[PDB]
């Protein structure tokens, strides 16, 4: 087997869209908002300190 | 937004927010490019010893080891006088350097307005500029660990780092009279205090050799840093202004084996090259010289990864005339051409003209459907050629057995002989005199064994078993 | 798999590994260039687009094929459903020394 | 292989560099040939029988 190296982390379709979306589940956030950042539709704050 | 998925549909909304700059605007920002790679100019001029490397090549290319162009591609307002310029300039700069000790200002500017007429190559403008920034790099590194050691320690206000670190930079004074202030953390900077110093003579050697202080290179090189990234605001406004043109240049290029964005991604790479390398000094709108790129790109993407098995560019240009000429020759004789009338209308001999047509096919793909049946795919008919048969498989295994016996009918030496000058159940096979070397007698005897055991093998009733394998 | 007549014939996955490979190359390029972020932002949006079809190819704008109007095959498409694999080739074979 | 190198050796059996691809008939099918059609391209040399 080979290997490719991605620039950009990129995300696994069925770990994301699978019916029970168990990234968003995880994350407790739903699916509607991980689509909409992926897509670079909206920002997340991600430990927006004090 | 509806939360269209479709990639195209977003991208399209973000390029739609950018409204159309008008005619002015376009002179505008260029304007800006001119101005920001203006200031930029300045501020390498300003700097030294960057004219020591200029006057060091420039030299390496009088001694002709290397090439007039690599420098200049033409200068604004010959070789000889850009050779009595360098002179000048190393006369002008060593002079400076005596009387570095005030009036060496004024000499500085004045071998700077001296240089200013010179031009130069990119790859030395990366050069000079890469030297600039991993020196920018080392000094703050050294500078913030310096005021990690403070702060994070001490909680030091920051007036006072200036002062006694910032204004000379170059004397000890400052260090041992943090240590005069009293506090702890300057008592223990004696542990640190040969690095520190140490990094300081290192600061006086590039400064030295550069012939200047730090203050200075931090004011001039962060003025380098505000005019680059200001004109390359510009230019990021000029190409989200132009994007329109590339998708309008991009329709036409349809579905012709390239994802429709990958297209507009070539175009916008394309844009980008044709907007930093655009002179307005023309007048003609910035339009007319960014398609001759956009379609450029578009055009050498498609041939280069548009096919699976990937074919050179002169050769897609060779099977487009192919369909051209074919084309005008079907009109006109309304039949069709054979490679003979084609072989007539074009110059090549008809053995590239079929060879041209063979190349073009790309590969069908294994999960065609079959014919009226959407159960059977193509995958299902190709079979596996490399694949030995069983026959033989068992023959090979029958013909070890049968040379097995054989050998074994020979006498010990003469098998051993036999078997090493073949590969008979060894690796590779030796030749008579690694044999000999094997028996320690090295000499065409050896091949006279080898003859006579063959000799013997051709004795009947001993052979038949081997002679069966022959058909 | 060069099919006698001088034609190839290759599998899907050819092509998906292909397109997701040039555009990592050209996301390579861009970052190198330093590129607005729009294009940027475009071009990580189409490498998703890429994997993700790569992966289980449908569950997006169902990148068809070049020139053949029939979507293409992506690896949960081999393992999954009848046609593909388990089902097919683990509990269905074509066994020798048979007749009819 | 090197046995097939041995036996050649032996008996001296020049290999022919032509592999066998004539187009015989079918297994278990048997009749009269009532025809043949000969097509060369145009440039090669027509064969006697063409």
């Amino acid at each position: 087997m080979g290997h490719i190296e991605l620039a950009s982390p990129t995300a696994h379709i069925w770990f994301l869209k699978s019916l029970p979306s168990r990234i968003g589940l995880l994350l407790d956030m739903p699916l509607r908002d991980i689509e909409r950042v992926l897509y670079f539709e909206s920002y997340v704050v991600i430990e927006g300190g004090m | 937004i509806g939360r269209t998925t479709d990639p195209v549909r977003m991208y399209m909304r973000e390029m739609g927010t950018v409204e159309l700059l008008t005619r002015e605007g376009e002179i505008d920002i260029a304007k800006r490019i001119e101005d920001g790679i203006n200031q930029v100019q300045c501020s390498v001029a300003e700097y030294p010893e960057a004219i020591t490397y200029l006057l060091e090549q420039y030299d390496r290319v009088e001694a002709e080891e290397a090439r007039l162009s690599d420098l200049i591609t033409g200068f604004v307002d010959d070789p000889e006088l850009a050779r009595e310029k360098f002179a000048e300039l190393r006369a002008q700069y060593v002079v400076t350097r005596d009387t570095i000790k005030a009036t060496a200002q004024e000499e500085i500017l004045k071998l700077s307005e001296v240089f200013k007429q010179f031009r130069l190559v990119p790859k030395q403008f990366d050069y000079l500029v890469n030297s600039m920034r991993v020196m920018m790099d080392r000094v703050r590194t050294q500078e913030r660990l310096i005021m990690k050691l403070c702060v994070e320690q001490c909680k030091m206000p920051k007036k006072n780092f200036i002062t006694l670190f910032t204004g000379n930079e170059t004397s000890d004074t400052w260090f041992n009279a943090a240590i005069a202030m009293n506090k702890p953390w300057s008592e223990k900077l004696h542990d640190v205090s040969e690095e520190v110093h140490r990094a300081l003579q290192k600061l006086q050697q590039i400064e030295e050799e550069t012939g200047l202080t730090i203050e200075q290179v931090k004011d001039i090189n962060r003025r380098m840093s505000i005019g680059e990234a200001k004109a390359r605001r510009a230019k990021k406004e000029m190409v989200e202004a132009n994007l329109r043109l590339v998708i309008s240049i991009a329709k036409k290029y349809t579905n012709r084996g390239l994802q429709f964005l990958d297209l507009i991604q070539e175009g916008n790479i394309g844009l980008m090259k044709a907007v930093d390398k655009f002179e307005y000094r023309r007048g003609y709108k910035f339009s007319t010289y960014a398609t001759w790129w956009i379609r450029q790109a578009i055009t050498r993407s498609i041939a280069d990864q548009a096919r699976t098995i990937r074919i050179p560019v002169h050769m897609i240009e060779t099977i487009n005339k192919l369909n051209r000429i074919s084309r005008q020759m079907l009109q006109e004789m309304g039949r069709e051409p054979t490679p003979e009338e084609l072989a007539e209308r074009m110059l090549m001999p008809e053995d590239k003209i079929r060879k041209v047509l063979k190349i073009a096919k790309e590969p069908i793909s294994m999960e065609t459907p079959i014919g009226d049946d959407e159960d059977s795919h193509l995958g299902d008919f190709i079979e596996d050629t490399t694949l030995e048969l069983p026959l033989d498989s068992a023959t090979t295994e029958s013909l070890r057995a049968a040379t097995h016996d054989v050998l074994a009918g020979l006498t010990a030496r003469e098998a051993k002989v036999l078997r090493m000058r073949f590969g008979i159940d060894m690796n590779t096979d030796y030749t008579l005199e690694e044999v000999g070397k094997q028996f320690d007698v090295t000499r065409e005897r050896i091949r006279q064994i080898e003859a006579k055991a063959l000799r013997k093998l051709r004795h009947p009733s001993r052979s038949e078993v081997l002679r069966s394998f022959l058909d | 798999v060069p099919l006698d007549g001088g034609r190839f014939a290759t599998s899907d996955l050819n092509d998906l590994y292909r397109r997701v490979i040039n555009r990592n190359n050209r996301l390579k390029r861009l970052l190198d260039l330093a590129a607005p972020d729009i294009i940027v932002r475009n071009e990580k949006r189409m490498l998703q687009e890429a994997v993700d079809a790569l992966l289980d190819n449908g569950r997006r704008g169902r990148a068809i094929t070049g020139s053949n109007k029939r979507p293409l095959k992506s690896l949960a498409d081999m393992i999954k459903g009848k046609q593909g694999r388990f089902r097919q080739n683990l509990l269905g074979k074509r066994v020798d020394y048979s007749g009819r | 292989t090197p046995e097939e190198k041995l036996l050649r050796a032996i008996f001296g059996e020049k290999a022919s560099d032509v592999k066998d691809s004539s187009l015989r008939v079918p297994n278990g099918v048997s009749g009269t040939v009532i025809d043949v059609q000969v097509f060369t391209r145009d440039g090669v040399e027509k064969d006697k029988r063409a």
